[PDB]
């Protein structure tokens, strides 16, 4: 039919199936409905199949790309309105350890990774000198090489952007609890989480409400279920900046 | 960071931010100043939006200095989109920055639709946030634009009004369905709408007969010296003059009363008050006369052949007012010969129509123009009372009878009329005494009924104290300029329908251009600032001091002595 | 308050889950103030209460309730609101000039200014002479009637009878004699009655006692039966109507029964429009009393209990003693003091509360707020507060829209609530002037409007 006529029709189904809110069907659900719909009509070969595992495979704790949902209303609705969705802020940001989990590959160049950087600490850490409870986000970086990531972490500590890994010196073994000094010490800005080692035990050694942003491209770790996630996959590293 | 400011204190309605650093040194000259908007947040995403009312910037010898903005909130802004009603609790400390250009638009641009946004002015303290009302509830609801001389009152009631009748949607070339009329006292609007029909005497032609009899009853007639006897026959002369002037079945004529206003001619009505004064009773009390055509009695069917001047009384004794009708016959003879009431007691008044003086009116003549402005300057002040209150009565029941038909009709199309007050104490004043009484209810009729029937009102003055209050407080949008008489102050304060943050110190420093808008049409009681109007309104005035410093002129006045002689 | 005396319309504003009952009879047996500014939903407030009263059926039936409401409309928003009602604007609405009492009948036709005790004692006896010959029933009452009762009388007579009185004419025994078809007479009590037809030549040498000082009077008097904006207060049809038709109308009584009247005085004029609504003010309160004083020497519990809103109550019952709205002022007073006890209470609704008068205002026990932006109307509220809480009332000025204040008896405790949001809210047709404004000049609709004017 018309592009409007269906789009009421197909978030219905989806809607009383599994009893979820608004954003947790039509921005969730519908959403990854539609690829794997396109994903079985471009097959070659194997054009129709058979629905009954597609239910399960739309249900994942990610939200994929939409491609044609980004070539239609551009970048700055699309983003915008994965924003709006999950990213629900509030005028008092609680201190919660917020855990940033961003996909980093060779394609990105190291600038425009800082600027997300710079973007996610400013909205998301209240280091003010009269805050009883200061907080800071937490930065995790994975698929690239370590020779990339010690010159993104360079990079920052010259720009005056102190921040701890849980290697407080050369040849450390992992404190992570210098993360969570680090998260109530307001002259530190982020939390550098190294790989995806040091993050697990990081979860161990903190008792207050944490959330995990994940902000993907092609690969997405697992991360544990109990933990309240937003797995947002984008094109290009750079489209994290508008969401976050 | 250029600003770095934080709250330090929260109450119920109010903000304590703390400036820290001011590196920036301009921020706090145009962003950080009284009045001006302050986001409060910890993210770039959901931001409090607070109003500055106050700021004390302590310095010290030792110390820091102590940059302390007291602020309110007003509202809640969530990725881009204004919420009113500010009361959500932000707990400090949280990020203060001055609001981008973004957000304070976005503070009086989404609460107004789209179609309906009426911009004639943008914010006093950001010029680039245009500041809307909204257009349907601007005008339907009266407008009360106050504000002292030297403010540019009449400035701010010009730019309305070219913004109204420049206000055209898609698919003709002009002259769009605006329906605008001033009372313009001063002359000011004479070069401000160069494309409209101004009406001063010379050109204006207002019928005496269109008044009611109270407004005869005050034209023609004196106030005190004025005896019982004497009324009767002002009454008896037009009520029965109306009565053969009319055309129209008898049905109709029996419901014609003295407050009726038809036709009539004034120059009957003194022939009959003259020949009244002349009558002579013979032994039986009865008033035989002669005209031309013979004897006849005078009683209530004879009565009408009293008009003409070449009838001759006969009889024995004095009538029954005779002697007593020569202070009248002299006082309304004083009326219809004098030339600065000839444009409502003239030859052309008689001659006049009453479609014409209403195609005069709201110009449906053969100039069609959206404002119509009747220069009453030259008016006199005993009979400006009576001309406002003929046309204000005149226009009202136009919209009245406008939607007469709308019953039977059932048409879209319809005449919305603006009647525009300016100098609105002179015409309905506080007080209440009998000459301003004509002039009175025909503003407030049109200050209770007026929205219903689509002829609603602007009432412009530099004195607002002497409005009544049963007028001023129809009106539903109130736009305020510097006012700084106190008496003036506090009548409005009390009328007002709102109150942004202090407003006693702010009224006086209120600048040229400076305005206060508040009421329904508007979201939130704002300061704007009016657009400055290219074609201004501008009174021609002698300048004294100019024509005083030159050398003394003796060839003017044997001009001007032939002129009153007319020789 | 109990499971049968909980009027649920609001819920609390800061715990939507709780729901905010008042005590539904002591909510309308005491009188009702519900004030707020102009656009915080004060007439939303207003219908959903009466919205919620009218669907206040008890299981057993499915007809009409017992509900009365009578509704002032001066800007006609409750003819949406209510689509199941009896709407009456000046073109449907008849109320009759005899059924005004004496302080009525002379604000309509004397003059202030002119305060003349001829004008107004030969109005008396114009008046209540008349009413003495148009009844027609149990001749015990025909003696007994004053100026101030309710019965027909002829305007039209009323003014040939003043307008004969002009023409007084005196003999040398101070005698008014006067000539018609049927011979000569005196003017007497027994002869006063013949002056009421305008076929009457007097008989006389000298002036008489009023030769002359009532034609102010007169002139005065055709400009008002004449009106044609008096037409259904003065017209042909308040001369046929009665007053158990009068009656039907105005509480719904008639074929057509409604819970809801709504009285749309919007096409009222203002100079007669405390009058009108003083007349029918009077009519339901002395309605209410004569319903009572049955039942008290009956002892039956079939009951009409009547409310009036009064929207825009500063129009009619201001804080000015001015004598133009001291007819409708009176009104509202008695129904606000003695009112409840006859089952007529009133409902007082405006935009403006400060020139509400204190002597009423004060009268109603439940005190309904919307979002109050006026200092002056701020600081009238507090002074005229029932016992409150510490800072409640501050909250004021900061009303979001449908948040309200209601304290009194009828309520446990002076709270903000949330009124539940109309789902048939009420709209008024507001001639949109940008809309109009912004179309082509008209020029076929000028001279329909100008044809019509001369009647044609």
């Amino acid at each position: 039919k018309s592009f409007d006529d269906q789009k009421k029709e197909t978030i219905q189904i989806i809607k009383n199936h599994f009893q979820c809110e608004d954003y947790e069907a039509e921005h969730y659900l519908y959403s990854n409905a539609f690829r794997k719909t396109y994903d079985i009509s471009c097959n070659k070969k194997d054009r129709r199949i058979k629905k009954s595992d597609f239910v399960e495979s739309i249900n994942k704790s990610k939200v994929l790309f939409n491609i044609w949902f980004y070539q239609y209303e551009g970048r700055k609705e699309y983003l915008r309105k994965l924003k709006e969705s999950f990213i629900r802020r509030s005028v008092n940001t609680s201190p919660y350890a917020r855990f940033f989990i961003l996909e980093f590959q060779d394609k990105t160049d190291i600038k425009t990774v800082k600027d997300c950087i710079y973007k996610i600490q400013s909205n998301w850490s209240n280091l003010s000198k009269r805050t009883d409870r200061p907080y800071s986000p937490f930065l995790l970086f994975h698929g690239t090489s370590d020779a990339n990531l010690y010159e993104l972490k360079n990079q920052l500590f010259n720009e005056d952007l102190i921040f701890t890994d849980g290697y407080p010196f050369k040849g450390s073994v992992f404190t992570p609890k210098m993360l969570i000094e680090g998260f109530s010490n307001k002259e530190i800005h982020f939390q550098f989480i190294n790989d995806i080692d040091d993050f697990n035990e990081t979860l161990n050694s903190i008792n207050i409400r944490k959330e995990v942003y994940q902000f993907y491209t092609e690969n997405c770790l697992d991360i544990p279920s109990q933990l309240p996630q937003v797995n947002i996959q984008v094109k290009d590293f750079a489209d994290i900046k508008e969401i976050v | 960071n250029d600003i770095n400011a934080e709250v330090v204190s929260v109450s119920p309605n109010k903000l304590k931010i703390s400036v820290d650093d001011l590196e920036e040194f301009k921020i706090a000259e145009e962003k950080l100043g009284v009045g001006s908007y302050l986001r409060v947040s910890d993210n770039q995403d959901v931001a409090l939006l607070a109003i500055i009312d106050n700021f004390s910037i302590e310095v010290k010898e030792s110390q820091k200095q102590k940059y302390m903005i007291e602020a309110s909130p007003i509202g809640l802004v969530k990725n881009g989109k204004f919420y009113r009603g500010g009361d959500s609790l932000a707990l400090p400390p949280k990020k203060v920055e001055p609001a981008k250009l973004d957000e304070i638009i976005s503070i009086y641009s989404d609460s107004i639709d789209i179609n309906d946004r009426f911009t004639f002015s943008s914010l006093s303290l950001n010029t680039k946030v245009s500041v809307p009302v909204n257009g349907n509830r601007f005008f339907n609801k009266h407008i009360a634009i106050v504000g002292s001389t030297g403010s540019g009152k009449s400035h701010t009631v010009a730019k309305i009004l070219q913004k109204a009748v420049d206000e055209k949607q898609e698919g003709y070339k002009g002259l769009n369905n605006s329906h605008i009329i001033i009372f313009d006292i001063h002359s000011e609007y004479e070069n401000a709408f160069p494309n409209s029909n101004v009406l001063n005497v010379d050109t204006l032609t207002l019928p005496y007969w269109l008044l009611n009899g109270d407004e005869l009853e005050e034209l023609f007639l004196d106030t005190e010296a004025n005896d019982h006897n004497q009324r009767n026959v002002f009454r008896q002369a037009i009520t029965l003059n109306k009565k053969i002037h009319f055309q129209g079945d008898p049905a109709t004529k029996e419901i014609i009363s003295f407050h009726s206003p038809y036709y009539f001619d004034i120059n009957e009505v003194i022939n009959y008050i003259n020949n009244r004064n002349n009558e002579r009773k013979n032994k039986d009390n009865e008033h035989i006369w002669s005209d031309e055509e013979g004897n006849f009695k005078f009683d209530n069917e004879n009565a009408h052949r009293l008009f003409k001047e070449n009838v001759t009384p006969d009889g024995s004794s004095a009538g029954a007012l005779n002697g007593k009708l020569l202070n009248f016959v002299d006082r309304l003879q004083s009326k219809i010969f004098d030339k600065r009431l000839d444009f409502i007691l003239g030859e052309g008044s008689k001659s006049v129509t009453f479609k014409e003086t209403l195609e005069t009116l709201i110009s449906y003549g053969k100039d069609k123009s959206n404002i119509t402005i009747l220069d009453v300057s030259g008016v006199p002040f005993e009979v400006l009372s009576i001309c406002v209150s003929l046309i204000s009565r005149l226009i009202f029941e136009f919209g009245y009878h406008s939607k007469k038909i709308k019953r039977k009709s059932n048409e879209n199309q319809d005449i919305p009329i603006l009647i525009v007050y300016e100098e609105a104490h002179k015409y309905a004043p506080k007080s209440d005494l009998s000459k301003y009484r004509t002039s009175k209810e025909a503003i407030e009729r049109i200050a209770k009924e007026g929205r219903k029937y689509g002829v609603t009102l602007l009432l412009a003055s530099q004195r607002p104290s002497e409005i009544s209050e049963t007028i001023f407080s129809q009106c539903n949008t109130f736009i305020s300029m510097r006012l700084t008489n106190p008496d003036d102050q506090n009548y409005v304060k009390r009328l007002l329908p709102d109150t942004v943050g202090d407003i006693t110190n702010l009224l006086p420093s209120l600048k040229e251009g400076e305005a206060l808008i508040m009421g329904d049409s508007i979201s939130i009681p704002s300061i704007v600032k009016i657009e400055k109007c290219t074609i201004p309104p501008s009174s021609i005035d002698i300048k004294y001091l100019d024509e005083w410093r030159k050398e003394w002129v003796d060839s003017e006045f044997d001009k001007i002595i032939e002129q009153w002689s007319k020789s």
